[PDB]
């Protein structure tokens, strides 16, 4: 487990996947989790059902976390509804990976606009309503690896890369305010021996172990580190 | 019949170098997941190369989504 | 001085600056120099003369980068004049400095479309035209922003950031055809609180930057791509 | 409160500073700390005693970090007394600043020898032990300095430079048999405004924020996470 | 060519390979090249010639650049010869593999102490000569890729990140006097379905990246390590 | 004679002093100061230690060098202890 000063978290993208992992362990770590989920309802209602018959604390809000206007309006009925926001865990990507040269700018557009504005908003408001209580931490997630090798991930890393140097602006602009800002970055999550055979440990990662290490960043554990990236691959990069 | 899909989506999915989830059985070669000429013929060859089998070239020009060469293979490979 | 066995680049925003000294550099190592503008064509038509009264060779062309069509069209029009394109820059960018808090999504897409989207046109385009002859080199033009991050810059620290990631999966796509793609990372450059921090203890020239430039799109780093080359006198390392 | 699944550990020059608090930590989470020292016992005594009147379980054991053999046999004395061993800290280090103009081959040496050759007996120890068990958790700790080069520490910072990459190839060869070897990268540690003035923190970090990020990396949170190098300095690097 | 302005450059295990190939390159750009061997005067005595009898300038003086007084000394002599030492390539690495398990204690340390110490011997010695023309620049480069997987590397990993994290450290010291450091770490140069450019790096492609760290076109760059892999790591 | 020495020594201390700083020996006095009269900077001064050090075998600590500053200081350093 993992001590929290904090109370709740907002995590973006939480109805399937690594997403609802995420809050379903930092549910059981105690905090109140908000379920973010951008159309079909019925994942993210029966995720939060779950969660409350375990006896943890989850409500769902409905959002598009790329809309500037519809997440400051959720974050905002969040503090409405809890009295504020100490975490935030940006998980809104998209992926859908082509050969630069098959691939539209419209197609480019539609993944970095999606992911990196989702990240951007998110994080502005994070230290717009956490600076006041001198506590929070954030952390941006980055998409789980597409594809074996190395091909189609012209947007896949223009959108990773753009992720992990703007949380380290936004580590620097939250600093003072206590306000941390880090990035996880998956490796292959089962979420086989061919993708198993470049892993060193030898398996796919389980979204519970990805989902573990936002929680440290969260914790108070990890209270000296800020601008980080932490790596959640198995060393399938070192 | 779920295995079969998920082994050719697979073939699919790296041979036109796009991510599996825009592998379904409704997508295009050519219209959705940009196959060119050359990416064609190689993808042909690998399906016959794994599954043993020679498609005439009339029958593959009819082939035009992911859910017709599901179909092609289940049809004509040796149980 | 530097070898070159391709014949041509075609450098964006290219009109002053460090832009216009990679023009400068590359001219006067033998390249056709093609000085991209958007805006004005004084400024850049007088770079162009420059050039050719120093007994180089160079030509002026209009586009946005930002632009799909009109940078697609560009690198056409170079290919019919040329024969084909040897060599790429993607030097054109901006800057939207503010807190975040003050910070519009508005002012964040500008800098994004307009940095990163530029980007990769250019690399995809040169994908196109350099894989036949199986021969290119592309530099993109990051900061040291991209690298480390900075206060008050969260969108350009984004595209920077984006942008240097971006340059590696491109040099995936290009190696098999000897199309190689790298990355350079400006430090404070000229075009004492800064100073400071500076190993070196002085700001670099945009002269400097022109020539690791100038040594990426060269014979002489032909087997380096995936690469980001850090141009800042020590400030990070 | 974090889980382990492994049951003690090995930190090397724990007598004080980062080293003492890595096994107040641990101890408190309920591992077993065998407590490190090399020539003086009474601080270690001290530390000791401090743990088991908090109900903790802790030993000392006297050994040259830097001495195969020494090391060698401390590491066999534990398997003897405890049945094996689950987790191993190399924080063992010093320090010997000069301008290297000034710096004889020997300042060099010493700095090398008690740094870097001294995590490498520690980590192979680790494989040889932790490998018929198929578990195991390795934490090396580094330095700011390794990463980023620092005027005067031409040796230190070779010695930790290096350290960090030995750590990953270590990754690498136990990453079959589940023996993750990870590295912490401390930034300022308390245990002098101008150098607060680059981290954006705006503080020194305190011992136990690198002690926990340290039992993070030994704990089964970070089970997929192997080869990494965790930075720990406020945002004093990026 | 590229350009100068320095004169002269001092190439540590120069008698072969990548070190023999950076000779040339630099002698064939006007430098004064001194060409360290420890053990055979025969190879590096032809590579002299080989470089005068093209209109070049050349050298060989013979040294074990893990020994402190004979490196110092060795340098001394070039600058009582050249009148200075504007240049310097530490490029003196020995490659030891074994798996960690099988690996002494001694083997470790071997490795380590010829790689390290070398590097830092010439690193020390060079802000020595160097300060007082408030000029110049040093390249070390590491061992190349010699294993086709991850195993059997923890010595030459060790030397290789030590290597680069000094560089770093020598980088801040001679910024006080325009002394450049820079890192390069080759690729496989002469498995090659992990390289992008799908062939090995040939010596002269490593010695250009050497020749543009120590050229003037460099000389905002310090404290920087240069991948020479064709893709291999990014 | 101990006048004799002191000469001698002198002599020596001002042509180490001269070259490592490049001024002209007339410019060596006993009341120049490395950096405010002799154009030293502080690695100037550092390397000018090293340079009498291992001319006259001796090792000046840290903590004694720091209060080196002017000529005479080194005169008065190798004469005493
Ligand atoms: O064996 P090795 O392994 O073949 O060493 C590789 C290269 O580095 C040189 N080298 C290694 N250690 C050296 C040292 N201490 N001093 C000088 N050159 C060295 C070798 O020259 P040598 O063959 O002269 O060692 C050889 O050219
Ligand atoms: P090349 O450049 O010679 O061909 C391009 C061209 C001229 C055929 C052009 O796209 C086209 O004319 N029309 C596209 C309409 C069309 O024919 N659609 C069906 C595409 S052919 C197809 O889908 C067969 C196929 O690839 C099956 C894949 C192999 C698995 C059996
Ligand atoms: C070379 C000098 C003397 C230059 O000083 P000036 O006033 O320019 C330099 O700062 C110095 O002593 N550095 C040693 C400082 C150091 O960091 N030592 C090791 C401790 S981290």
């Amino acid at each position: 487990s993992m001590q929290f000063t904090g109370k709740n978290v907002l995590i973006t993208g939480a109805s399937k996947g690594i997403g609802a992992e995420i809050a379903r362990t930092l549910a059981s770590m105690g905090l109140k989790v908000w379920i973010n989920y951008r159309s079909n309802a019925e994942v993210a209602d029966a995720l939060k059902n779950e969660l409350e018959e375990k006896g943890y604390k989850a409500a769902v809000i409905k959002f598009d976390a790329a809309s500037e206007s519809d997440f400051v309006e959720a974050i905002q009925a969040i503090v409405q509804s809890d009295g504020g926001l100490s975490y935030l865990v940006n998980n809104a990507g998209v992926v859908r990976d082509k050969l630069a040269i098959k691939m539209k700018t419209e197609d480019f557009h539609h993944v970095i606009d999606n992911n990196l504005t989702s990240a951007f908003i998110g994080c502005r408001e994070a230290l717009k309503v956490m600076s006041k209580s001198r506590f929070g931490s954030v952390v941006n997630i980055a998409s789980i690896i597409g594809e074996r090798g190395n091909m189609g991930q012209t947007n896949y890393s223009a959108s990773k890369g753009g992720m992990i140097a703007m949380s380290k602006s936004f580590a620097y602009e939250g600093a003072l305010r206590n306000i941390r800002f880090n990035s996880v970055t998956p490796g292959f999550i089962e979420t086989k021996a061919d993708y198993v055979k470049n892993i060193p440990l030898n398996r796919l990662g389980a979204a519970k172990e990805v989902a573990e290490a936002v929680a440290f960043l969260l914790s108070d554990h990890s209270s000296y580190i800020t601008g980080e990236t932490l790596k959640v691959n198995g060393g399938l990069y070192m | 019949l779920m295995a079969l899909f998920e082994d050719i989506q697979a073939v699919i999915a790296e041979q036109l170098n796009v991510d599996a989830a825009q592998v379904t059985p409704e997508a295009e070669f050519v219209k959705d997941l940009g196959a060119d000429s050359l990416d064609v013929v190689e993808l042909i060859m690998a399906l016959e190369e794994k599954f043993g089998i020679e498609i005439p070239d009339e029958q593959a020009e009819k082939i035009v989504n992911v859910g017709d060469v599901v179909k092609y293979i289940e049809d004509n490979k040796l149980a």
